[PDB]
């Protein structure tokens, strides 16, 4: 139930100083955070949308999970990265 | 590294663990893919931050921990980096 | 702003 830890250290290691160092099990504490990221933000649209009684969770559910949460800031970002993605 | 690399099926089956999860979008999972490297991108320079401030050159798992403390984005990792 | 969410999925974990 997690992303391959290599893309996970990829995206890690372009985030620090070329010179600077990841140990193993960071990259494994990140590998387990990001996969609690999209369980949290899920859990709070999966629970919006049974009081709506919608069957689907759609892309305006998690984005607005995500504003709800405290993660405002993904929201731009996120549709232009999927206009680009379906253009 | 390129967003599109994120394995869709693997974020899918994640969400899927989910107890009230019926059907997902078919953008739900591009979505997180974009969100998990900006996630990843952001608690990692923030873990980071630690790792110098102990003189250090290697982050650890302990400045993860110390980094989900300072940032009430982050409060949902408590259990996680315990 | 996360706490209750933080509560429900830790009962769910």
């Amino acid at each position: 139930i997690y992303l391959p830890i290599a893309n996970v250290a990829r995206i890690m290691k372009n985030a620090i100083p070329q010179t600077g160092k990841i140990a193993k099990d960071a990259k494994e504490c990140v590998q387990e955070c990001v996969s609690e990221f999209i369980s949290f933000i899920t859990s709070e649209a999966s629970e919006r949308c049974h009081q709506e009684k919608r069957k689907t969770i759609n892309g305006e559910d998690i984005l607005f999970a995500m504003s709800t949460l405290g993660f405002d800031s993904y929201v731009e970002p996120l549709k232009l990265y999927l206009q680009k993605f379906r253009e | 590294f390129r967003v599109q690399e994120l394995p869709l099926a693997r974020i899918k089956k994640i969400m899927k663990l989910d107890e009230d999860v019926k059907m997902i979008s078919a953008e739900a999972p591009v979505l997180f893919a974009k969100a998990a490297q900006i996630f990843i991108t952001e608690l990692t320079l923030r873990a980071w931050i630690h790792t110098e401030d102990n003189k250090r050159r290697t982050l650890q798992r302990n400045d993860i921990a110390m980094a989900i403390t300072k940032f009430d984005q982050f409060d949902f990792l408590i259990d996680i980096v315990p | 702003k996360q706490l209750h969410r933080i509560l429900k999925r830790r009962q769910a974990r």
